[PDB]
């Protein structure tokens, strides 16, 4: 008897299993294309929005903007959204493994056992190989020589997956020299990403210092030497008021005349205050009217306004500035001291250089290329790179990837498969098989003989050789550690684990239920 | 959705919203339902938790149960007054054998 | 009774009898039955083997086992009873009220010799003040507490900027000087219908008074009534006169909502009834049964008659006037005839 | 709550004079009754001004019954 | 509250912010408070915990009867001026002297306090819901101040370890209190790969 | 439950609150002694 | 208590005098 209201399903424990699995495996096998150093990537394209379209390889982009309506497809779309809140790619992987998992769990099913014993065997092949994989971790602490050379292996190795990888040296240099001026700070903030057409590519760079796309203020100096800098929120356009609004009631327009008057000195005496640091770069977040920046002038201190508090940030990171307000305390205040401001144009605009930093604190990388779909690709390629690149600063340990590290956790899975015996031991080499998946595919959008090449590849891995891993450039097994095809440990944690996670709750689930929509 | 070895269930919200959950009381809560019997066992499942808490993870299940052997004895006739008293006098000596 | 006065007269309407006939006969029958049962009823105050509230206890019995918690009547019983006991005198409902909780068995419904509260709200401090107070002092304000939020409306002119400063000030001593008012009277629960300011809750907080805000108007008078004092709109014209008093307050959890309890008030004239229960559907269900046995069994109260239940009264009825209807020939004779067969039907 | 008509009939009963002007509790013009309560019948908060005037007042009839249509033709004959 | 047998959740902060591992989620005998600091510049750490918990926000008092004044004259202009400086420098001292160390606010401030609130090394957090605060006060046993004038030392909060936390790889962060003494208020924090989770 | 050779769920440590069953029971025994207490319900059409 | 069958009867009396005493209806629209 009809229990719900119209527009309401109830799918139990066949359809429901089926549209869920039907709904994963389409997720993965979307995207299993841009995942591999030969990968592929796609295009995405609003509805309507005069067709705003973004070429992406990045997964994590293309399930934000896919829109599903089967529920476990959008839970692993939240799923990869949060991985990539963690290490920017992988997104990819986690999507694609997890698809894996779910279809294998499906033939599973078909075997015909209970998936609770299924999620417990899955529990404990996953508690195995997230130890196997820390066995096979490699620190580099002190070795700055070691350490610096891995960094730049990561880069390599992150980077090889999007369109930036016919310039990977290149951009290899632009993330690492970044993330090295970071000094230790995760705030990626420091680190802004301007874009702009025009120009090759390969002619995106660092700048020795930090880039501002604000407007100059009236005829002040263009250029300035062993520049003063001073940074501060106090609104000056808006003029300073008293927020609670009191009025101005006058007997005679004498007052209200006198009144301006005295908003002009106010203002002036501000300004002087603003002076008496000796100070001849300023700027605020802030619009400045242009009576404050005529006095600037008639002092000939140079002045930008309304730089967001991003920028602001920036400036006061690569500058070493205490951003201000009231100016009351010169000695209390610290200012800003950089080399040289200058104007630049690049392509088509003005910017404002900022060259010979005291802190290397911030910095901000130019973005040259030919697409603004390239360009927004390369930005947030970029953007994954330094998240993977601080990740990797704030935790110094690698692992071997290409796979390999991979194979070695199927290995350990399969090996604790035998001392299992039971029917978990059936989903113990259901996951080792899962996982062996992985580098399959890779091969495969490579276009090489991915059976031989897996199979290979796990008889070293049983043999021992634990740094045999995939060449890509060449379709064979080759050693890692000489070709420095690695990736943060934290990476492929956070995939091993989460990827379990959604496996768990993706078959615990035995119905859905629809309410009808508004 | 009753046991360890139990499984749950997984709502989708009128604006397209998910939610996997075991809690019964969050079930039935989702739940759009039209016949009133299921409000009242949906409203018995949020009184039961916010009461206690799990459970809920059976509750309804007793009541389903209960009502199904009642059925059974009402194709016997037996007027349902009398099946309400009895179990009236079975639940005190349930619990005071607990 | 009505249907079947009617159904047992359609027959005979059948006959082109005029209406009034039947009518004139209707209201000599039932006046007829009125006096019989005035001749048979029963009291017990003349009788010996009576507590005055017995009869009470036993009409409750009677009137609840048709409603939805029939299997515990001889529980909610000994409830009403004893509740309406404390009625006394002004013998109206709005005194008592009846409090719909969530969950819980019915079982497991409270009656309470005081008042409570469904209701709070959530300011800034509301969790930080203790929640027990043994032997408290119930202060019962109107007015609200909070800084010009709703008073009159002013518009105000200042010239120097430390007057200024001083208006500020004043305005915020008008609420310091409402709440050390409310302190320095010695009671520390504080009840409002309007709003209550944070900074006020604050103060409460610190010096550990309780106090809450935009409790309903209507469990006010109960909380009034119940502890004796007199609710007040002006913090300053008070004294310990009219400052209920009670047993021992207290607020504690049932089914996740947040109560407030006061009670032990040995001269407190109105209780209430927390009503645990299951179902949404239960409250009103069992409020409106609970209603029926409190209002028969004040009616009880104010007239010591009782009567046998279980229709007897109709069969007797039934006999009287059928016994009767021989007396009186012709057309009236059916009418009563009809009469006794339609009143059977109970 | 009583409206312009209700308040005049009560100044007809007590035959004390409605005052516009809220200070004056004059003497002369204040009311005069034999007995003012509040009772329940019918489940209806009831303000009864029970009263013995000699002079002459405006008396009130008290219809009960159980249904408000047999009020309307019961009070409409009266 | 065992001699009541009873306990308020109002008391237990319940809060999940998803990344990380399931394991990761963590019981805090403290309070958490989805706000960074006022100003971005100021300490990420503190180690003392001197805490001024306060609602009346850094502004220029106005009594919210509808009010406003009347400058007339020269001087007039300049004495309201000098008062908007030294209104803030007051309420400065005030919280100086008071002993605290580091400050909450109800509501938003003046960005010109926020400096000078930078200037004297009292780091401080804007915008903190009601119940939130509470359970600050409570957590730090101290009390909520609705004056500067008013603040003083006994009502400051104290607690073991204040640090803002980065928890997001990329996102905006997070703040815990790790107080060290007894506090009738905890929350729990939740950490997982999945919101559904 | 979870397929160890003991039945003493007292050493399995699988153990409730005698207010948990208890309130459960007897809220059920409350709620479908009112379902069976009804027997006629008029629907309107939607 | 008697009151409340005395009053049913009434109530039933007036109720039948009421119906009764109806001859004809008028509607409307």
């Amino acid at each position: 008897v009809n229990i719900f209201k119209a527009g309401a399903d109830e799918e139990r424990a066949e359809t429901a299993r089926l549209t869920s699995f039907i709904g994963a495996i389409a997720i993965g096998d979307l995207v299993k294309s841009t995942l591999g150093p030969k990968g592929m990537d796609k295009i995405l394209l609003s509805s309507g929005r005069d067709a705003s379209l973004m070429v992406t390889n990045d997964g994590a982009t293309i399930l934000k903007n896919i829109g599903v309506d089967n529920p476990a497809a959008k839970v692993l779309v939240d799923m990869s959204r949060v991985q990539d809140d963690e290490v920017g790619d992988g997104t990819t992987s986690v999507t694609v493994l997890a698809a894996e998992l779910l279809r294998e769990a499906e033939s599973l099913i078909a075997k015909k056992i209970h998936p609770q014993t299924i999620i417990a065997g899955w529990r404990e092949a996953t508690k195995a190989a997230r130890e196997a994989l820390l066995s096979s971790a490699v620190d580099h602490g002190s070795d700055e020589v070691k350490f610096r050379q891995d960094l730049m292996n990561i880069a390599g190795t992150t980077l090889s997956s999007k369109l930036l990888t016919h310039h990977k040296d290149h951009f290899t240099k632009l993330a690492v020299e970044a993330v090295l001026r970071l000094k230790g700070s995760g705030n990626l903030e420091a680190i802004h990403i301007i874009k702009k057409l025009g120009g090759s590519l390969a002619d995106s760079y660092l700048d020795e210092g930090f880039l501002l796309d604000k407007k100059i203020g009236v005829n002040q100096p263009k250029r300035i030497e062993n520049a003063k800098i001073l940074i501060a929120n106090t609104g000056m356009d808006t003029d300073k008021i008293k927020i609670f609004g009191s009025r101005v009631r006058v007997d005679s327009t004498a007052k209200v005349a006198e009144i301006e008057h005295a908003e002009k000195e106010k203002m002036k005496e501000k300004v002087e205050r603003i002076l008496k640091h000796g100070i001849n770069c300023f700027i605020n977040r802030q619009l400045i009217y242009n009576y404050p920046e005529q006095l600037f002038g008639a002092a000939g201190v140079m002045a930008i306004e309304h730089a967001d508090f991003a920028g602001v940030e920036r400036l006061a990171l690569v500058t070493g500035g205490e951003i201000a307000s009231t100016f009351d305390h010169p000695e209390l205040v610290k200012l800003g001291s950089c080399k040289l401001i200058e104007e630049v144009m690049i392509g088509e605009d003005k910017l404002i250089h900022f060259s010979g930093v005291a802190l290397g604190e911030a910095c901000t990388i130019v973005l040259r290329g030919a697409t603004q779909q390239i360009l927004d690709e390369a930005e947030r390629s970029l953007h994954d790179a330094l998240c993977v690149l601080a990740q990797t600063v704030k935790d110094s340990r690698t692992v071997y990837g290409g796979g390999c590290s991979e194979m070695l956790m199927a290995h350990a899975v399969t090996q604790l498969a035998n001392r299992t015996p039971g029917k978990e031991a059936v989903a113990m080499e259901s996951y080792a098989k899962a996982l062996r998946m992985l580098p399959t595919i890779i091969a495969d959008n490579a276009g090489y003989d991915s059976a031989d090449l897996v199979a290979q590849l796990r008889a070293a891995h049983s043999e021992g050789n634990t740094t045999a891993g995939l060449d890509m450039r060449e379709g064979t097994i080759g050693d890692m550690a000489i070709l420095g095809i690695t990736e943060s440990f934290q990476v492929k944690r956070q995939v091993l684990l989460s990827a379990a996670e959604a496996a768990e709750v993706i078959l615990r689930v035995d119905n859905i239920i629809k309410a009808a929509p508004r | 959705s009753l046991g360890p070895n139990g499984l749950d269930k997984m709502m989708v919200d009128k604006d397209g919203d998910v939610t996997v959950t075991n809690d019964g009381a969050t079930i039935l809560s989702m739940m759009d339902v039209d016949h009133q019997i299921a409000k009242l066992m949906v409203e018995l499942s949020k009184s039961q938790d916010d009461e206690i808490g799990d459970g809920t993870t059976g509750v309804v299940v007793l009541a389903g149960a209960l009502l199904e052997e009642a059925e059974q004895l009402l194709d016997r006739g037996i007027h349902p007054i009398r099946i309400a008293d009895g179990y009236e006098q079975a639940a005190r000596v349930a619990i005071e054998h607990l | 009774l009505a249907a079947e006065f009617l159904k047992q007269v359609k027959p005979y309407v059948e006959e082109g009898l005029h209406p009034q006939i039947i009518i004139r006969a209707f209201r000599t029958a039932t006046q007829l039955a009125v006096n019989k049962i005035k001749e048979i009823a029963v009291t017990v105050k003349k009788a010996d083997k009576v507590e005055q509230r017995k009869l009470l206890e036993k009409c409750a019995m009677t009137a609840l086992s048709s409603k939805l918690i029939s299997q515990q009547k001889a529980f909610f019983a000994k409830m009403v009873v004893d509740a309406v006991m404390m009625l006394d005198d002004l013998l109206q409902l709005k005194m008592i009220g009846i409090k719909k909780v969530q969950g819980g068995a019915l079982e497991d419904s409270q009656l309470v010799a005081g008042v409570a509260f469904k209701k709070t709200f959530s300011y800034a401090g509301f969790e930080m003040q203790p929640k027990k107070y043994h032997n408290p002092k119930i202060a019962l304000l109107n007015v609200e507490l909070e800084l010009k939020a709703e008073k009159d409306n002013a518009e105000i002119r200042v010239h120097t900027v430390e007057d200024y400063q001083a208006i500020v000030d004043a305005e915020w001593n008008i609420l310091y000087d409402k709440l050390e008012k409310i302190h320095h009277s010695g009671a520390k629960v504080v009840l409002s219908k309007l709003p209550i300011g944070d900074v006020a809750t604050q103060y409460f907080a610190d010096r550990d008074m309780f106090c809450a805000g935009r409790v309903p108007e209507e469990d006010l008078k109960r909380t009034m009534m119940a502890c004796g004092g007199s609710i007040q709109t002006s913090v300053n014209a008070l004294s310990a006169d009219v400052l209920g008093r009670c047993q021992v307050f207290e607020e504690t959890q049932i089914g996740g909502e947040r109560y407030n309890f006061f009670t032990g008030c040995p001269k407190a004239k109105t209780c209430t009834f927390i009503l645990r229960g299951g179902a949404e559907q239960f409250m009103e269900e069992t409020e409106r049964s609970l209603h029926d046995a409190i209002m028969i069994v004040r009616r009880a109260i104010k007239n010591d008659s009782v009567v046998a239940g279980g229709g007897a009264i109709e069969m007797e009825l039934s006999k009287y006037l059928r016994d009767y209807s021989r007396t009186i020939p012709g057309k009236q004779q059916l009418l009563i005839g009809a009469y006794a067969k339609a009143l059977e039907i109970i | 709550l009583n409206s312009k008509w209700d308040l005049r009939r009560l100044c007809k009963t007590v035959g004390a004079t409605a005052l516009p002007r809220l200070t004056p509790p004059v003497l002369e013009e204040m009311g005069h009754c034999d007995s003012v309560y509040l009772s329940e019948v019918g489940d209806t908060q009831v303000v009864v001004f029970k009263h013995e005037k000699e002079d002459g007042a405006i008396s009130t009839i008290v219809l009960r019954g159980s249904t408000d249509n047999l009020m309307d033709d019961i009070e409409r004959a009266v | 509250d065992m001699e009541r047998r009873d306990v308020d959740f109002e008391l237990i902060k319940v809060e999940g912010k998803v990344g990380g591992r399931l394991e990761d989620t963590k019981l805090i005998k403290g309070v958490i408070v989805d706000k960074d600091f006022s100003h971005p510049q100021m300490p990420k750490k503190v180690e003392d915990a001197k805490i001024a918990i306060l609602t009346c926000p850094f502004e220029p008092p106005k009594p919210k009867t509808k009010h406003k004044l009347d400058v007339t004259s020269v001087e007039d202009y300049k004495a309201l001026q000098k008062y908007e400086k030294e209104k803030f420098e007051e309420m400065i001292q005030q919280i100086k002297e008071t002993g605290a160390n580091l400050a909450i606010c109800q509501w938003g401030f003046d960005d010109e306090a926020n400096h000078l609130l930078l200037q004297n090394n009292l780091p401080a957090v804007r915008w903190v819901g009601g119940p939130e605060i509470e359970l600050i006060a409570i957590a730090t046993g101290g009390r909520i101040v609705p004056r500067f004038s008013e603040l003083t030392a006994e009502k400051l909060g104290f607690a073991g370890l204040v640090q803002e936390i980065s928890f997001g790889t990329t996102k905006d962060k997070m703040l815990v209190i790790e107080q060290c003494k007894n506090s009738r208020a905890v929350t729990i924090f939740i950490r997982g790969g999945n919101k559904m989770i | 439950c979870l397929h160890k050779g003991t039945n003493d769920m007292k050493q399995q440590h699988v153990i409730e609150t005698l207010i948990g069953k208890k309130q459960q029971i007897s809220l059920a025994t409350q709620m479908v002694r009112m379902i069976l207490k009804i027997d006629d319900i008029r629907k309107p059409g939607e | 208590p008697a009151m409340v069958r005395i009053n049913a009867l009434t109530a039933a009396s007036e109720a039948a005098c009421l119906i009764v005493s109806v001859d004809e209806t008028i509607k409307n629209p």
